RNA sequence: GAAGACGGUCGAACUUGACUAUCUAGAGGAAGUAAAAGUCGUAACAAGGUUUCCGUAGGUGAACCUGCGGAAGGAUCAUUA
RNA sequence: UAAAGUUGCUGCAGUUAAAAAGCUCGUAGUUGGAUCUCUCUCGGCCGAAGCGUUUACUUUGAAAAAAUUAGAGUGUUCAAAGCAGGCCGCCUGGAUACCGCAGCUAGGAAUAAUGGAAUAGGACCGCGGUUCUAUUUUGUUG
RNA sequence: ACGGGGAAUCAGGGUUCGAUUCCGGAGAGGGAGCCUGAGAAACGGCUACCACAUCCAAGGAAGGCAGCAGGCGCGCAAAUU
């Protein structure tokens, strides 16, 4: 059956940038999967999305700019400290110079750059670059 | 697929533990059958007596007679096959003398052209056979 | 295994020693005494390796045997004596007096004081307890029974002790506002105005001590040790004040006094 | 895909993205929950109230009327069957295979089918039970299966 | 009902229940009170064990056993023994090279008190260190929680 | 108040029963492996001269042969209203 | 031991090189779709006893033998070392970090599990039926 | 297979070792039982049996280096009475 719906979602827009195309999309969504995609966001790797409401579970049309290189999920869903983001920085990152490490933690979902920021430590959802 | 899973932990170390049994060296180094069966029982050299000179036939591509002797080891009473490395140096080896041999590089492997000899001497009577072999030293008396 | 162990290795000894591990095998091992094995610092210790006055154990046995050391005003012939927090080590030949006090690292400093602070000590009571026909009776640190003590004083409490008679004088109830010591742990020496305790029933109470450089740290409420009531020590106190600096502090302060000095 | 089988159908009923009585239907609420009540003392079960509701009335969502789906409204009212529908037709079906069975002795197929039935009624019996629709003494059992059919 | 089910008296030591009687005092029944204190980290005595009549000289709140160290859970599993009831305590165990964890967990014997009644299998029980009451009992139950399942 | 004695208890204790094994006064039987292209054949590799192989059963100096079912890793991706 | 990503959690392979069980069912195991944004009292700008259902997670704090390791200082003549030393009696060190897991503690509440009304024994708001009131009896036993 | 602190190796993860000077345990040829004492089931204490072994005038007596040295033996393998 189906598991992790941001699997599911992030191997579509991988699979999407791979093909070349402006657009994906992602169903179902999901609450991760919508705040995964605004991180992507705020870095510009994806640029604008829009959620169709059916009454079941919603759909995403992502809009894609071709600055992504990879999107991926890490399954299962590590528990990660501030300690080990180096090491997972360091196996995950192509460069220590872009890339981000996607951690889910009590303050939200964001970036590993931003873990360290609210100096707080979570579970791993994915990386992209 | 392997299982990628939080609670996964032991099924992956079970099936690592029982998969090393598959490598064959991890098997030979835990079972205890090659250390039982180790004429040197897991030294690395041993003292024998020689019992005799043996000229062993090179393999098949190679032809010539490589010098060893039968030797019995003092610890356990074992039979072995021991290469007499150096040219001349059967000649410094007399019948029921103290040889002190070691392995032939290639743990419990047969080395080269010679089939089945797994040993070569070290030493003889208490006298390296490099010392016998360049004039250092001279057989006992 | 049988019966009581009677040595103690060199490198198993209590760190705050400052002991060598190339001086011999074995360390002194304490004697029993008022102050545990681990807490206390041993006479030959204090008189060779602190003080000096001895290069050798045979030394200080020597200075020891003609009754010049007295602890908390007895004299004390044992070397191996266990001397530990708030006693005062009185040399009346040499004519100084010192208290066993901690620093800011956990070790007891060589603190001297004037002859009438070596008058009195501080102890901090460990229980009180109602006997023998209704005698109040309270046991401190230091294992000092004293009998008959005032009502209101309570456990983990201090007193100020005569040493003479050894009676109460005075006392400070442990409440937040009051100076106090840690006398155990991590935070082992500093010294630090009590603000909170919060209390774990079944369990180790943990008291919260602010510095007074505004620097807040916590312990276990045995590690507490009230020191004066408000935020005056009713005790002289090391050249450093309770106030642990961070290692940068201390390495710019060592760099300025090297550049004042020489 | 299919539980059972191996086929990966994907008919289905397709909902509207609306949730409101459509404008044909003057039915009220209590109309339509009156024509439930008849339906099911007449015995037919929820799907079939449904089929004939949808197909002879207009009431394209009971749910969507009433407020409630049509087993709920059943048990409100206490004409509710004991056991659920969908586990009452698998033991009616395997209580059919099974006396198929004994009549025809040589068929290995349906001996499988009967296998694939009483697999589907175990599942669904722990999945009532966990949600105590089935007593937890309840079981299904190779006798008495046709007298709870 | 009858508490004298053994070959001897069974009575709280601490209460003295034969004090001289009086004719006027004497209503049908000569009154007994009961010896009951409460166990400390804000535990409840339950309404049982200050008016009911068993006899348990293990019970936290009537007998003579003390709550001290770890204050532990469980679900009930076995309850085929006399006052004693087994329970199950289920736990991760982190395996450091596979970053995983793995199901554990043991099972633990621990003294049910009569003034719990209706305990049933799978209730979550808070149970408490004490001495050792037997072989294997250390701890004593001092709460029980319903199953989400009974009815 | 010693020797000593009865009764308990702990209880070591120069051999028999479950001696799992090993090492051997010990030949036999069956193998395997290595030598040697010695001998009788040519089973396989080409349609290897009966296409090969699998499961199973029987038969044979020996490779092997044959019966039934299967496979193409076949020597046919094809053979015609 | 590394090389060995030839034991592969990171991180291997399984059409033909070694290899997917003949085929389904099935219990344990593993995994599991969307969804839900802090209240009665006390010594008038405070302080709280808490049960808010908890757990995992994460962060903090406490406690946790030295030696070893990491690491600060220090010209052993350099260094491995050692814990010494430095100045013209005096001055100074003998730091600090890490210490896994479990336990303890205080924050966070994303993710993961779990739970709270459905058969109404449902939430809050004021009283009946069986009893004694922890001395409201203070010029005295009551 | 005494356990741990720890050691070797190690990009990250890991793999192997830890008899060995520090902490904890166990034992004093193997078992067992005791006296004394605060503390021992102590062995540089006693009492037996089992194994080995010393002196004897053959009646008896006396043993316990896995303490430091040093022998023998074992071994590839380890120092001064």
């Amino acid at each position: 059956v189906r598991m992790n719906v941001l699997a599911d979602a992030l191997k579509s827009i991988n699979n999407a940038e791979k093909r070349g195309k402006r657009q994906v999309l992602i169903r179902p969504c999901s609450k991760v999967i919508v705040r995964f995609l605004t991180v992507m966001m705020k870095h510009g790797y994806i640029g604008e999305f829009e959620i169709i409401d059916d009454h079941r579970a919603g759909k995403i049309v992502v809009n894609l700019t071709g600055r992504l290189n990879k999107c991926g999920v890490i399954s299962p869903r590590f528990d990660v400290q501030l300690k080990d983001l180096e090491k997972w920085q360091n196996n995950l990152l192509p460069s220590r110079q872009f890339g981000f490490i996607v951690l889910t933690t009590s303050a939200g979902i964001m970036d590993h750059e931003e873990a360290r920021r609210k100096h707080t430590g979570g579970k791993i959802l994915g990386f992209f670059f | 697929g392997k299982c990628r899973g939080l609670r996964t932990a032991r099924k992956l170390r079970s099936h690592r533990r029982d998969q090393k049994w598959h490598d064959k060296q991890y098997k030979k180094a835990h079972l205890g059958t090659a250390l039982k069966a180790n004429p040197f029982g897991g030294a690395s050299h041993a003292k024998g007596i020689v019992l005799e000179k043996v000229g062993v036939e090179a393999k098949q591509p190679n032809s010539a007679i490589r010098k060893c002797v039968r030797v019995q080891l003092i610890k356990n009473g074992k039979k072995i096959t021991a290469f007499v490395p150096n040219d001349g140096c059967l000649n410094f080896i007399e019948e029921n003398d103290e040889v002190l041999v070691a392995g032939f590089g290639r743990k419990g492997h047969a080395v080269g052209d010679i089939p089945g000899v797994r040993f070569k001497v070290v030493k003889v009577a208490n006298v390296s056979l490099l010392a016998l072999y360049k004039g250092k030293k001279e057989r006992p008396r | 295994a049988r019966g009581p162990k009677k040595h103690l290795k060199r490198v198993a000894a209590p760190k705050h020693w400052m002991l060598d591990k190339l001086t011999g095998v074995f360390a002194p091992r304490p004697s029993t005494g008022p102050h545990k094995l681990r807490e206390c610092l041993p006479l030959i210790i204090f008189l060779r390796n602190r003080l000096k006055y001895a290069l050798t154990g045979d030394e200080v046995k020597k200075i020891c045997m003609q009754r010049f050391i007295k602890i908390d005003g007895k004299v004390r012939t044992d070397i191996t004596y266990p001397a530990g927090f708030m006693d005062v080590i009185s040399i009346d030949k040499t004519g100084e007096n010192f208290r066993l006090i901690y620093d800011t690292k956990g070790r007891f400093a060589v603190h001297r004081i004037t002859p009438e602070e070596a008058k009195y000590k501080l102890c901090k009571v460990r229980k009180i307890f109602v006997g023998t026909k209704g005698i109040p009776h309270l046991v401190t640190h230091d294992a000092r029974t004293i009998r008959y003590p005032d009502p209101l004083i309570k456990v983990n409490d201090t007193i100020q002790i005569d040493l003479e008679t050894g009676k109460i004088t005075d006392f400070i109830k442990f409440d937040t506002g009051n100076l106090c010591m840690v006398t155990g742990g991590a935070n082992l020496g500093r010294i630090g105005v009590i603000t909170n305790r919060e209390r774990h029933p079944g369990s180790f109470d943990v008291v919260h001590v602010k510095d007074a450089n505004g620097n807040s740290f916590a312990t276990r409420l045995s590690n507490i040790f009230v020191i004066g009531k408000g935020n005056k020590p009713w005790i002289s106190l090391p050249r450093g004040k309770g106030i642990r600096l961070t290692i940068a502090e201390e390495r710019d302060k060592r760099l300025a006094a090297k550049q004042s000095s020489g | 895909g299919r539980m059972h089988a191996p086929g990966k159908g994907l008919s289905q009923s397709a909902l509207p993205y609306r949730r409101s009585v459509p404008t044909w239907l003057k039915l009220t609420s209590d109309d339509v929950k009156e024509q439930i009540y008849k339906l099911a003392k007449k015995g037919l079960t929820p799907s079939q109230i449904g089929v004939i509701l949808r197909d002879s009335h207009g009431v394209a969502q009971v749910r969507f009327v009433t407020g409630n789906k049509i087993l709920r409204i059943l048990k409100s009212k206490g004409l509710a069957p004991d056991l659920p529908e969908d586990l009452y037709h698998l033991i009616k079906k395997a209580v059919a295979v099974r006396k198929h069975l004994e009549r025809n002795r040589k068929d290995k197929d349906a001996k499988f089918r009967l296998i694939l039935i009483e697999s589907r009624i175990h599942r669904l019996a722990r999945y009532y039970k966990t949600k105590r629709v089935l007593p937890p003494n309840w079981k299904y059992e190779s006798s008495t299966a046709s007298a709870l059919v | 009902a009858d508490i004298q089910t053994e070959r001897a008296y069974q009575k709280q030591p601490t209460i003295f229940q034969n004090k001289k009687r009086v004719l006027l005092g004497e209503t049908g029944k000569e009154k007994l009170p009961r010896y009951y204190k409460n166990i400390g980290l804000g535990f409840k005595t339950p309404k049982e064990a200050i008016e009911g009549t068993y006899i348990d000289k293990k019970c936290p709140f009537t007998g003579n056993v003390s709550i001290r160290g770890r204050i532990l859970s469980g679900v009930v599993t076995k309850m085929k023994m006399q006052r004693t009831i087994v329970i199950r305590r289920d736990y991760l165990h982190y395996i450091r090279k596979y970053n995983r964890f793995e199901k554990r967990h043991k099972n633990m014997s621990v003294h049910l008190s009569p003034c719990f009644r209706d305990v049933q299998i799978g209730d979550i029980v808070t149970v408490g260190e004490c001495r050792p009451l037997s072989k294997t009992v250390r701890f004593n139950v001092l709460k029980v929680t319903k199953a989400a399942g009974t009815k």
